[PDB]
């Protein structure tokens, strides 16, 4: 296109100016000290901007200008520290830090200390056959720093004794309490035991690898934790094998004969005792949950960088005779156990003082003119509001934290908006950080595309997450799309420089899944929170279609929203039908999480007065709020409000409901009959409700199905019938389980295909697929068909003529209702929406019948599966929010689909008895319980029988042969005896189309990106499978059904 | 009563049961080895586990009825040991009483031979050396 | 565990002694060439999950109420009739009964001890089969 005259300026200090510099001058002219100018293209300024990002540095400062003539001047992008600029050209707070370092470095100092057992010295050099130790070693570390501490004895007295680096000989490991005993002394955690400080440093110890976890749940253990902890708690449910004492000899004895070790210790223990009124402080650290985790956070990250580095004769007594690991490459013995706790010693400080730099350093997204641009759309209008509502409030929510609710209606762009409010809160000055976490299981590349198109930004400033989700920290197969700055990242050092977590945390925005985040609280064992927690404490958060979530799920999303509080993050949730229940709890979680992070961070005793945010089409609003009580009342009267507004739109939609009638009913005949009526009704929709261009009619139609297996054998009885009599039925079968990079095919095709306007029928048909296919066949018209699973709910920019929809819940009816005309204004007033008076579980004789998906449950029964009972008949006149945003007053809970889920969310979000696990969702941040497990176990995320993940894989020595494979650790096998292919049948008049060739896609993704054919299809082609016996059958046109 | 539930548990615990079968098959309990008690142990704990698992995270088809009966059971029972509605693990009809139904159970439909009351008794003399510091704080 | 596999999960817990052995005897194997230990401990199992599953389908084992379960069942019966010369007489056939009772073995063997076996054992355990099973005595 077109050259623009572009000028540049550079901010640049140190060694970023020389690489600014050799940039810059390969692609520009020098015209002064730090100014370049030159005409060049878009691509050729999208190739530099990229370039420059690549190598940039945090001391690199370019700002790009286009000069549009003589008078006029555009801001075009800036890379890195966009202070160093004005307004467009050339011109800490962190009050635990210390206390957190000494404890950090302290339990470091002490964490593997147990590894000096017979038994770990033993297994160190063991060669095979391998097995586990018995008791696990933190644990041993536990008891052995609490026979130094001694029982009874005050923070002052282990201290003192510790600092006084003369001592000693041995004499405390006679109190020594061994669980080996048959009997079992008291816990060191009990109150006549270890001290407040040495149990932050206890607790800290205890729980690198894995959190405590005991058997007793009741909610008063909870509030006493870390009391209750004993060994059952600690991996040693390993039981038994009788040694149970070589767990406990330790000859040679301990690291304290170390002088090296002992010196530093003694440093420590010095550093501590005059650090003014720490010890008084020791028993409210230990129950805060940021300085715990914070602690344990820099501990944990500490350790798995240390452990990765080689053996370091300069560090420890180069005699001593126990070590910590071996060699992962070879099998040799190498790293001493001295050495290996002053190295995590020394790397959890070094770490400990770069947390506070992180705000500072962490690459930024600044002056984007996508987020600034006023929109002169209308229709887009509301963004402008919503924009402008965000930069009103920017400064409160600063000091105050910030928890927001986009509830504009479906189909409104709120992905923009999204993108528009969070960087509004950001410092103009220094940019915006913010991740978008969708409610999906699995999200594919295309749909993480679909927000860097929507946000106008690029793979160097987006990351993308893909996938779904389960010492090499966040997963494995877990791939991060990124081409920005990883260079001179401030935590490179224990991440690796090009490592997934790196590239997770240098991107200024993020996309991936809720459940990429969720482990930052919810995760059990091993490193699993490290990535995510430092996300949630450098960015702000937008949660995506969030109460897609299945309500058990919703425990463990308030623990993850308390901990975006916690941690200093604000939170923006978008979604249509958030319900007053949700809201509320999430709310309470954000609140009470925002309370602890002000006690560190910021002017100290500042009120908890969140500022809260509310979005919509029509308008957005801002207020302040310390209690629930009062965000309650602000927003059932922002709702009301938008009701008024919602309750006088003009209809879209009419819904009807359809009767069907069944058999067997056993599913093969089922779907066949069910089928058949289809093809009557498909027929009734396309003659209503069409696009008509040169005497030719076409629309398009959403089949929506709850599950995958009734999905697929309906799709098959689709196939097999024809199209109806002067019909030709274009078929796109579109769920979760096909390989991701094919259902990144998919929904690339539908994404583009789907798209309407006003006025666009002439586009429509000269679109190439639509235009092949109407030159292709006899018939006049064409029904274009995606049979969707859930998954078409969220994510998918569609519009479709009309839809037949199986009934799940509410939210899912609403959600797929602005799928229909969602582009085009108007409306005939025929009915275009079809509701199956009853669903397949139902017609299949299944009671509870509205569950996986639902609410339905045995403890919340429904007393009619009849859509004709369990709706407002008033309710298929106009389908919008209205009934998920509102509870109804009285709640017929057995009567109405929708008071089922409103029901069920007041019985779960806040109260003290929730349903089945009876341990309220708030004990998460009204007692100590995150030092455990316990409500992560109680209370499961995504509980069910596991998936574990498989694909179709070139073969190891031959490209053009293909081996189902199940992944396994780190390695895949063969499971070809699990994969049955599968042949068709066709009828008349039908075909296929958004479909993907395997092979072909497969290739063309192993260009795209410049992999090996195989190593393509283990990254992009995996698909979740719940575990079957017998394996599955498969179809490139169906994906993979369970076999019998 | 089916026990629908309790065969999931069993055929993940194959190893286990066969151990305990074997060192148990023609024993007397007033006359135990070391390793005896500790192939008991070893069974109900690999039970236990994978029990508690199915109560927590509800793996049951809601939908069936007789497995829904046998779910709700086990449930109760958790709920009785492990604090939240009670405390009281190792009581009759409980948790534990109810594993040791299990292990007579499965000795029974894999080797014909059925343990009573004196194999019970001493299952759950086991049971409370061996677990009862799981629950209990000292 | 799953709402998928009831069937076999009861046989199987009716063979733990036959499914330890198999177990622990073939741990750190190899597959091409085995000990007659091993051959033995893939044979009996194998044998005890042929007895307990023809059981199933001539007792007609099976709530006819539960679909999912029904749908199991008649895959097994299915495999049956194409074994015991009644639609056909093909029991070491793909799919057939002996193909489905080796698929039970390995996922016992990955539910238990979490072994990587596929397709590479498969067929080491069908060569076996064809050889020991080849006439019902
Ligand atoms: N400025 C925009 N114009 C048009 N579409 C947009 C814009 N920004 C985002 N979108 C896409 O359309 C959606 C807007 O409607 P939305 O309410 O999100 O539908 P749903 O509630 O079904 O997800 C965005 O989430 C995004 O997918
Ligand atoms: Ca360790
Ligand atoms: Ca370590």
């Amino acid at each position: 296109s077109e050259f623009m005259n572009i000028l540049l300026v550079s901010q640049c200090e140190k060694r970023a100016l020389s690489e600014t510099r050799r940039i810059l001058d390969q692609f520009a002219e020098r015209r002064g000290e730090r100014t370049w100018q030159t005409p060049i293209t878009q691509a050729g300024l999208d190739t530099l901007r990229r370039l420059l990002k690549k190598s940039a540095r945090r001391n690199t400062a370019v700002a790009c200008h286009w000069i549009r003539g003589r008078d006029h001047s555009e801001l075009l992008w800036i890379v890195g520290d966009a202070s160093r600029f004005n307004a467009q050209g050339a011109v800490n707070d962190w009050h635990s830090a210390e206390d957190i370092r000494l404890l950090t470095v302290m339990a470091a100092l002490f964490h593997d200390i147990g590894k000096a057992s017979q038994a770990f010295q033993a297994k160190l050099r063991n060669r095979g056959k391998p097995m586990a130790d018995a008791y696990r070693h933190e644990w041993v570390s536990l008891r052995l720093f609490e026979a130094f501490v001694g029982p009874g004895s005050s923070d002052e007295d282990w201290l003192r004794r510790l600092a006084d680096k003369r001592e000693t000989g041995d004499a405390w490991l006679s109190q020594l309490a061994r669980d080996d005993r048959q009997s079992a002394p008291p816990g060191p955690f009990q109150k006549s035991r270890l001290p407040p400080l040495a149990q932050a440093v206890g607790w800290l110890i205890v729980s690198h690898h894995r959190l405590p976890n005991g058997d007793h749940r009741g909610s008063a253990s909870l509030a006493r934790l870390p009391a209750p902890i004993q060994s059952q708690w600690c991996g040693a449910r390993d039981a038994d094998a009788k040694e149970k004492a070589a767990c406990w000899q330790f000859p040679h004895g301990l690291p304290f004969a170390s002088a090296h070790w002992r010196a530093r210790t003694a440093l420590c223990a010095q550093s501590m005792l005059e650090r003014p009124g720490l010890l008084a402080r020791g028993p409210a650290l230990l129950h805060d949950s940021y300085v715990m985790h914070v602690s344990r956070l820099i501990l944990m990250l500490a350790d798995h960088h240390y452990s990765s580095l080689p053996a370091d004769s300069r560090l420890g007594d180069p005699n001593f005779p126990l070590h910590a690991n071996t060699d992962r490459d070879s099998g040799k013995l190498k790293q001493r156990l001295d050495e290996h706790l002053l190295g995590v010693a020394l790397h959890s400080r070094k770490l400990a003082g770069t947390l506070p730099r992180l705000e500072r350093q962490l690459p930024r997204l600044a002056r984007h003119k996508g987020f600034t641009r006023r929109v002169e759309q209308p229709r887009f209008r509301w963004q402008d509001k919503a924009y402008d509502c965000a930069m009103a409030c920017r400064e409160q929510a600063m000091e105050h934290g910030f928890f927001g609710l986009n509830l504009a209606s479906t189909g409104c762009g709120k992905t923009l908006a999204n993108g528009r409010i969070l960087y509004a809160l950001a410092d103009p000055q220094r940019g915006a950080r913010f991740s978008i976490a969708l409610g999906l299981r699995s999200l594919t590349l295309q749909t993480g595309q679909a927000y860097r198109e929507r946000l106008g930004l690029g793979d160097d400033d987006l990351a993308i997450l893909v996938g779904g989700s389960a010492q090499e920290l966040l997963a494995e197969n877990s791939h991060v799309h990124f081409a920005g700055t990883l260079e001179d990242g401030p935590l490179r050092e224990w991440l690796g420089g090009n490592s997934a977590g790196n590239r997770l945390l240098q991107a200024p925005i993020l996309a991936c899944t809720i459940d990429h985040l969720m482990p930052a609280s919810e995760s059990l064992r091993g490193g699993h929170q490290i990535a995510p927690l430092l996300r949630l404490m450098t960015s702000d958060l937008v949660l995506d279609e969030v109460d897609d979530f299945d309500i058990d799920d919703l425990p463990a999303l308030s623990r993850l929203v308390h901990w975006a509080g916690l941690f200093g993050s604000r939170v923006l949730l978008s979604s249509a039908t958030l319900p007053p229940a949700l809201v509320q709890g999430l709310f309470e979680a954000y609140r009470s999480g925002r309370e602890i992070f002000q006690r560190h961070r910021g002017a100290p005793g500042r009120a908890t007065e969140i500022r809260c945010a509310w979005f919509d089409e029509f308008s957005s609003q801002s207020s302040a709020h310390g209690a629930v009580t009062s965000f309650s009342e602000a927003h059932a009267t922002f709702v009301a409000q938008r009701l008024a507004k919602l309750e006088q739109l003009p209809p879209r939609r009419q819904a009807q409901l359809c009767t069907v009638h069944a058999a067997g009913e056993a599913r093969p005949a089922l779907c066949r009959e069910l089928a058949g009526q289809m093809n009557t009704w498909m027929a009734d929709l396309h003659r209503c409700h069409h696009t008509e261009h040169q005497g030719r009619r076409i629309s398009f139609g959403l089949l929506r199905l709850a599950n995958i297996e009734p999905l697929i054998e309906l799709a098959q009885a689709i196939l097999a019938q024809g199209a109806p009599e002067g019909l030709h039925v274009h078929l796109c079968v579109y769920h979760s389980r096909h390989p991701l990079l094919v259902r990144s095919a998919i929904e690339r095709q539908l994404d583009e295909l789907l798209k309407r306007s006003d006025d666009d029928a002439a586009a429509l048909f000269a679109r190439p697929t639509l235009a092949k296919a109407l030159q292709a066949s006899t018939e006049r018209d064409h029904l274009f068909v995606v049979l969707a699973s859930p998954v078409a709910e969220v994510g998918r920019d569609h519009d479709y003529d009309w839809a037949i929809v199986e009934p799940s819940s509410m939210r899912s009816i609403i959600q797929l209702a602005g799928r229909i005309r969602r582009h085009r204004s108007g409306f005939s007033g025929e009915a275009n929406l079809y509701l199956l008076s009853r669903n397949i579980r139902s017609l299949e004789g299944q009671n509870p019948a509205f569950q996986r998906p639902g609410f339905e449950t045995p403890d919340f029964p429904l007393d009619s599966h009849d859509l004709h009972d369990l709706l407002d008949p008033a309710l298929l006149a106009r389908i919008d929010a209205s009934p998920r945003i509102v509870e109804p007053f009285p709640l017929f809970p057995r009567s109405r689909l929708v008071d089922l889920e409103h029901r069920r969310l007041r019985a779960l979000m806040l109260a003290d008895d929730p349903p089945s696990s009876l341990l309220g969702v708030p004990l998460w941040w009204q007692t100590p319980a995150s030092l455990s497990g316990a409500l992560q176990t109680s209370q499961p995320f995504r509980a069910g029988a596991k998936e574990r993940c498989y694909a179709l894989l070139p073969d190891e020595d031959d490209e053009e042969r293909l081996h189902f494979s199940r992944y396994e650790e780190g390695t895949w096998s063969n499971q070809d005896n699990l994969l049955r292919n599968l042949d068709l049948t066709y009828g008349p008049r039908i075909q296929t189309w958004g479909t993907v060739n395997y092979r072909e896609e497969l290739v063309a993704m192993a260009g795209r990106e410049d992999l090996d054919l195989r190593q393509c299809a283990m990254r992009y082609g995996e698909v979740r499978l719940r575990e079957n016996t017998q394996g599955w059958s498969y179809h490139p046109y169906l994906g993979f059904k369970k076999y019998n | 009563m089916s026990n629908t539930i309790s065969d999931r548990i069993v055929a993940r615990s194959v190893i286990e049961a066969a151990r305990f079968i074997q060192s148990w098959e023609d024993a007397d309990p007033d006359s135990l080895t070391e390793d005896q008690v500790l192939a008991a142990a070893g069974f109900a704990a690999r039970l236990h586990e994978g029990l508690q698992a199915t109560v927590l995270q509800r793996l049951v088809d809601e939908s069936n009825h007789e497995e829904y009966r046998e779910f709700k059971a086990w449930e109760e029972a958790l709920l009785n040991a492990d604090g939240r509605v009670a405390s009281s693990p190792f009581a009759d009809w409980g948790w534990w009483y109810r594993i040791a139904n299990v292990m007579l159970a499965t000795a029974s439909q894999n080797v014909g031979v059925t343990w009573g009351s004196r194999v019970h008794g001493r299952l759950m003399a086991i049971f409370q050396d061996k677990f009862k510091q799981r629950y209990e704080e000292q």
